[PDB]
């Protein structure tokens, strides 16, 4: 009865589900074509023919990314409009994904959304992948979170967020898109997570020993921590954490609801056979400040709560063992309203690896998904980085072209401004 | 009629699959005497010569 | 005569009940299909107390498991000695209240919890007395705690004279997961007080502490700790499921050891217990015995009694033995050991004799103590409660779908008064 | 040697009597060829009840198939155990009366009711004493409520002091088919109360209930619904076929549940019934049987007997048992239930044990009660007919056939006086 | 013995039957010689030994249409004395196939009505096939309706015309047709489904994907619809629902009798297997405001009594679960005078498949003929059309000049006037 829908939008979410819907059809044995050769109706329905269709709704303005994978080898996989396509871009514009012409896309993809979710008996979350600092990412993406909580009340909407990193970015517009998404990822999202691709890139350089990733190699990562974010809601486990437990573990307050995560067995072939990466090693490494996928290095905030997910082989009380360890460390600094902060779930079945991927096999695994007191200078760094660009009104005469009223900007300010002092009173 | 024809107990009887498979469960290190189990041992010591 | 429903709520009372049908099974003779395979009327005769009998044998427990997430309960199923139980003695529930008291005693668990009511009805009238219930449960967690406080309100008045006995897993703030430990428990206990007779607090960490140094388990699984506490769970119920020289129900344990109306929070010890290799090395004599269960190693709750006192204690022994060598020993402990055993009581500590001992051991010990020390850790969720509730900590989540803030100020405060009636006596 | 002459009216009348057929065919051992298999006498001697005896051997049932389309018929002639009935009772017509209470009672059907009572007296004069017209009809669509409502009236004016039983099953609430449905029913009802004796109501939706919350039946059917009905009209001519301790014919049951004549619509049930696993894990004793009468959940009205009193009721025991217990569960359950039990009868019970039990099934019983919540049947009929009468919809289609607007309001002012007579009866 | 008589009246109304009875003889097994290698009775006679005629009077006041069936594969298995030819056509003029031309070709069609019913015993009703938008379907449409209400006039009259399209249209003259043609078919007609171009067009648009079908894969899906109406005639049943219940249970006065229909899942060989097409989805379908072959939206209308006729292996529960499903949706909203309205009948029959057509094979089908206010508006535009050209009298010198007095342009626009204001008094 359990299920969860998947709303991959923009170049950068239908690219990382490509590789989240290729590593969930090995992880389950459902073949690109549908057939496999009841632990599966989370991101699976069935037909009736031993066919399984993915449960996922594609969006883009632009047809290019969508009609690749229409045509490569996951194409009879997919139902063949569940990939919804438009004719032109918002061109990194996020009043052009929002008040202009991606709104004729939203009465097509609530039309599929609903009826991917009334064939499934029991909701319990909208998984949704977005490109925070574009224009379909980011337009497209704040009217369907506000669409979905005005037509789905309740209904915790996931969001795994690609926001841009702080140091490169690959544009000069993308100040104004992320502070123009704090519209949405933060009165619409529940479980606002933080990812940036920079560190995902250190993570591959430093774990991986690969210098030269490609966007692939970074979606193969990101989707290996979903799937153990959905491993208990999908296999067995001594400790279930399903979608209701992460919103009331997790989040203190309705508007402190930023995460970070950071798998942490990512070890290369050559090297994973050289480390027992038992279940102490493998935290140890969870709480490094720099494996964590955002550019946000923990110590300089504090903790205010972790939900740790360790999958594999894992015996209880290395769990437990491993929590006491990292409790007695100073290096981490958890807040004086937490005693405890340790939300840990177990989930029997390991994590997998895709032939021919960047990672290797191995038998435990940490998910750590946690919300801290220093994500506020993620947040502060692009506040430098839209004052820098608006103190004398730049690239704002194409956005209040299409017609966005011009002071949008400042309360999309404002709003970065409010959390900002929310999370410096929540450390004091 | 999947109804008993006298007995009203249906004759189909399903067979639903188990939604996990329900496995790894238990079967405990100890053993109906709350003792320990006969588990091959190790010496973690010096070399004994 | 005398009978027994036992309710499991939430995944760690599904779990921790699922053994104890298993060990209880074992003792009647009972296999995982249900037939009787020995020869004994001692092991037969008793059995109503919590099996009933279907036409062709097929020994069915008195099972009331019930849960808020189809995930646990499919579990026991699917695992040996679990096709025991009924397919209508399993209240199902979708969604799930996931660690909220809430979502279990107000919304999501109010709307499942008529259908309760009902089999426990029906498991309840189906004989002609009813000594009491039987509740495992979970105060850490929500489906556990929520639906568990409330069933015990429930059937308290629909039944206010049965016997309340309540096993429950407190969150010892040490070593455990999730961080609504102190919102679940304090808000549980305050249901707890007045609505249960018998609280049994048995701890997961206190458990473990068993397993490391008592048992030196190398791997001790959660199969392994609710081996120990199903253990406890039969060696207390043994006078209404066997003969003996001296006999003792559960309303024997309620009367000699509760002084005063609230004070009913217990602590349990069962003490066969020897190393890996130590069965050869070991008497099973009862000084032994005795010099076992009062060690504080051998406590299921991690609440120290040397820091503290003995209120009243009791001793329910089992297996073949001598009257005298129980009575010298509960009075050597009492003439030895006088610090921690209060002076305003005379006699402090009841003694009974079942002659069947457990399957395989000659004799066994398990000790339910009404200690003045279970206040370390009325102390202990107390601390973590007011270091979260003073800064507004997780509450959005309590509050939106019913509870005022009054509650949770109401609920520390009957723990804070609690607190206050043991230090009175101490 | 009473006989009953069984008509079968309606497509669904024709579905819910085939299966009647049958299950009393295999409890007389009666082949589809008609020969019986066994050796027992106690499973023969009363077969002139429902069957005659003819000079090839068979016995063919004592059966009037009554349909205006010819592809009911068809099918139950086709079907299993249709090789049985004789084809001169196939009374055909070949127009349809497509859900029309007027062409059923007077066009079409009118010149079908002087030809099929010519089949029921061919029947009827054949012996010294009638028992009762057994008639199995719908008032949901057009030549079930129509034609039957023909039928009963004059069988009654022919036959005045022959019983006639009615198991209608009346039109849903929830979900329906037939748009004039509560045309269908509210016209039907106010000859179905001055000439009827019994009427044993029955719904849609608590029969799709039963197979949903007894059975546990994820595949259900229209046989399925129709197998719990023929079972129901099984056990309550039980004892005009079968010897017991306490016999009591279908006479015997109504001068034992109607007060005052009108009072006649009862509530039919069934109260063995068993899941999956279940079926292992039910005891089969009396007070459980008792048990299972005695739910909304395995009640075929939906027209819960919570809300409202029980004026009378009497339960068909079946089988082998105790003729003490089978009293003293009427007993407890009119004292510890005594607010659902209308006060100025004392005694508003009857038990009735016959001998021979249902196959494979150890006891069985049937449960037809006179209740105040038969009120809720009628209300809602009256509130879906008012609220299409009022602007005169579908009405130029009973009026075209040939009726007059102050029937509707006659048909309106008895059913609405129907609602009356059970209020200050509570 | 069941049966029933096929009238096809214009080009629309042979073309139509031309794919309604390739279809009917697919599924009895007839093969284009009548030589099949009691469900037929309905559709076809047992003329000689296996030759079965099919029941039908081709009439057309063109010889083009039928003189090319005459001269088509289905050569030798209609009756040819059946095939009535005309030998001029109306002209896009209601006044020539009513008065001059069409005088005659009526006598000798209605002599074959005689035949058709005195070699039948048992006739149900007159499936009726007309366009209204031109001349001889409305002319020829009148003419025969009305006679036939005089010697025939005590049986149904199931009249599936094809009403004028709104904003498309190849005629120009053809709100003059349909205007001079609801003083037939509003009172000589049981019942008048109102079929329409774009309504298939944009079902064959979002369903079946086809960017350019044919006026051939609009009669087949009007086929589809048919061999549903009559579907429990011919066929068994568990619900079934004969010619005199589509109306006893759906006409609630004499004069709303203008249904509207509704097929799903008109569904390709792609999208067939990527769903699990079932009882609850496809009435869901059915139920979706473009779903209707009207091109009228159900919205800003409302229902009075919908028919649901399910197809297939269908089980009666599921019809009662779907059927509170959409009573329990909030934009579908019937009317205070019918609790019920929901006639729903089931035949075990899957339906059938034309090779090489535009239909995958499907298990379960569900066909809606239903009744609401919301096609008052259906007429209300074609006043609109009316008054245009006739404010100062266009076109109106062959009307007047063939034989029809000047004020029945009044008359007919008065009665279509009284139709709207009944169907607003309905509703109130
Ligand atoms: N994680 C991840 N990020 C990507 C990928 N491709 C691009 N990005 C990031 O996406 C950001 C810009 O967003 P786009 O890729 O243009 O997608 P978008 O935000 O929806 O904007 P559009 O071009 O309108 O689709 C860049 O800063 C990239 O770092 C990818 O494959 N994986
Ligand atoms: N659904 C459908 N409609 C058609 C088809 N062919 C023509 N029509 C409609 O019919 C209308 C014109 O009338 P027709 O049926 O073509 O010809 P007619 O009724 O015989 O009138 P005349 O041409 O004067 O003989 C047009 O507006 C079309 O919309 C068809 O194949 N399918
Ligand atoms: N004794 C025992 N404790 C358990 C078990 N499973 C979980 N726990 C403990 O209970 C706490 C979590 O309780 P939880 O399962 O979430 O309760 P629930 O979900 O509300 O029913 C953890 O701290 C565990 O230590 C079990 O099977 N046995
Ligand atoms: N239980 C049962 N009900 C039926 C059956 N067939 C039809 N019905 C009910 O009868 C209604 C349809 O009207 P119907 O009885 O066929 O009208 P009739 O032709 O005049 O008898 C539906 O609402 C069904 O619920 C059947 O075989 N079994
Ligand atoms: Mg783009
Ligand atoms: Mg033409």
């Amino acid at each position: 009865m359990r299920e969860v829908i998947s709303i991959h939008v923009g170049q950068a979410g239908i690219q990382i589900g490509n590789a989240c819907w290729e590593l969930f059809c090995l992880e389950h044995g459902i073949q690109p074509d549908g057939q496999m050769p009841d632990a599966f109706n989370t991101f699976f329905s069935e037909t009736g023919a031993g066919k399984h269709v993915p449960r996922c709704v594609f969006l883009d303005l632009e047809p290019t990314v969508v009609d690749e994978v229409r045509t490569g080898t996951y194409r009879h996989l997919f139902h063949p409009e569940q990939l919804i396509s438009g004719k032109e871009d918002a061109a990194n514009n996020f009043a052009r994904g929002h008040y202009t012409i991606g709104k004729e896309i939203v009465d097509l993809s609530l039309d599929r959304i609903r009826k991917l979710a009334d064939n499934c008996t029991g909701l319990q979350g909208f998984l949704m992948f977005n490109a925070v600092g574009g224009g379909t990412g980011s337009g497209l993406g704040c009217l369907l979170l506000e669409r979905l909580s005005v037509d789905y009340g309740k209904k915790s909407k996931l969001n795994f967020c690609s926001w841009p990193s702080p140091q490169v970015s690959t544009a000069v517009v993308e100040p104004y898109n992320s502070v123009l998404s704090t519209h949405s990822l933060l009165e619409h999202t529940d479980v606002a997570v933080m990812l940036d691709n920079e560190a995902i890139y250190d993570i591959c350089r430093r774990n991986l020993d690969i210098e030269r990733p490609t966007y692939t190699n970074l979606n193969r990562l990101i989707a290996q921590v979903i799937s153990s974010l959905t491993a208990s809601l999908r296999f067995d486990g001594a400790l279930n954490v399903d979608v209701t437990e992460f919103q009331t573990n997790l989040v203190p307050y309705p508007r402190i609801h930023f995460m970070l995560s950071s798998y942490a067995p990512i070890i290369s072939a050559e090297k994973a056979y050289h480390e027992q990466l038992s279940v102490a090693e493998i935290t140890n490494s969870a709480f490094e400040p720099a494996s964590m996928m955002a550019k946000c290095d923990p110590r300089h905030g504090k903790y205010m709560a972790c939900c740790l997910m360790y999958r594999g082989d894992v015996v209880p009380k290395d769990v437990n063992a491993a929590v006491a360890t990292i409790k007695t460390k100073r290096t981490i600094q958890f807040v004086d309203w937490c005693p405890t902060g340790f939300k840990c779930g177990i989930n029997y079945q390991p994590p997998t690896v895709v032939p021919g991927g960047d990672l290797a096999k191995v038998m435990r695994a940490v998910c750590m998904i946690s919300n801290s007191t220093a994500i506020a200078e993620v947040f502060s760094r692009m506040d430098h980085k839209f004052d820098l660009m608006y103190a004398k009104r730049a690239f704002v005469h194409w956005y209040v072209g299409e017609g966005m009223e011009e002071g949008e900007f400042s309360e999309a300010r404002e709003d970065l401004a409010a959390l900002e002092k929310d999370y410096e009173e929540v450390g004091i | 009629t999947s109804l008993h024809m006298s007995k009203l107990v249906p004759v189909t009887d399903l067979s639903p699959r188990p939604s996990f498979r329900y496995h790894a469960d238990t079967g405990s290190l100890d053993a109906t005497l709350l003792p320990v189990d006969a588990v091959p041992q190790e010496r973690i010591g010096r070399r004994l010569i | 005569m005398r009978e027994i429903v036992h309710v499991q709520g939430g995944q760690c009372g599904n779990q921790i009940g699922a053994k104890f049908w298993e060990v209880i099974s074992d003792e009647h003779g009972i296999d995982p299909t249900g037939t009787y395979c020995g020869d004994s009327d001692l092991q037969l005769e008793r059995i109503n107390v919590f099996y009933n009998e279907a036409t062709g044998g097929r020994f069915v427990p008195r099972a009331i498991l019930m849960d808020l997430e189809p995930g646990t309960m499919d579990s026991v199923r699917a695992g040996p000695f679990g096709q025991l139980f009924r397919p209508d003695n399993f209240v199902f529930g979708q969604t799930g209240a996931g660690n909220n008291w809430a979502k279990g005693h107000y919304t999501e668990g109010a709307e499942l919890i008529d259908s309760v009511l009902d089999v426990v009805r029906k498991e309840a009238e189906g004989c002609d007395c009813l000594q009491g219930f039987q509740i495992t449960h979970s105060l850490g967690g929500g489906t556990g705690s929520g639906m568990g406080t409330l069933l015990i309100s429930k059937v308290r008045e629909e039944y206010p004279d049965r016997i309340m006995e309540t096993f429950s897993v407190f969150p010892s703030p040490k070593v455990s997961d999730t961080v609504v430990e102190p919102y679940n428990a304090t808000l549980s206990v305050h249901q707890l007080v007045e609505n249960a007779d018998e609280v049994q607090v048995i701890d997961n960490e206190a458990l473990y502490d068993i397993c490391f140094r008592t048992l030196k388990l190398t791997t001790p699984t959660y199969g392994d700790l609710n081996h120990l506490v199903s253990a406890a769970m039969s060696g207390v119920t043994c006078c209404l499921r066997f003969p003996g020289q001296l006999n003792s129900d559960l309303r024997k344990l309620a009367v000699n050891l509760i002084p005063f109306p609230r004070l009913h929070f217990f602590l349990i010890g069962f003490a066969p217990l020897t190393s890996r290799g130590s069965q050869q090395y070991r008497a099973l004599s009862v000084p032994e015995l005795t010099q076992q269960m009062f060690d504080a190693k051998n406590m299921m709750c991690a609440s120290d009694p040397r820091h503290g006192r003995y209120l009243t204690a009791s001793a329910m022994f089992r297996g073949r033995m001598s009257t005298k060598e129980v009575d010298e020993q509960m009075l050597n402990v009492q003439n030895k050991n006088s610090s921690y055993f209060v002076e305003w009581i005379p006699n402090n500590m009841k003694s009974s004799v079942c002659d069947i001992p457990p399957k395989g051991l000659k004799m066994s010990v398990t000790f339910v103590g009404n200690s003045t020390a279970i206040q370390e850790m009325f102390k202990r969720v107390s601390d973590q409660f007011t270091a979260m509730f003073r800064r507004k900590a997780f509450l959005h989540w309590y509050t939106g779908e019913g509870m005022d803030e009054m509650e949770f100020t109401e609920a520390e405060s009957n723990m804070n008064d609690l607190v206050s009636e043991y230090q009175q006596y101490q």
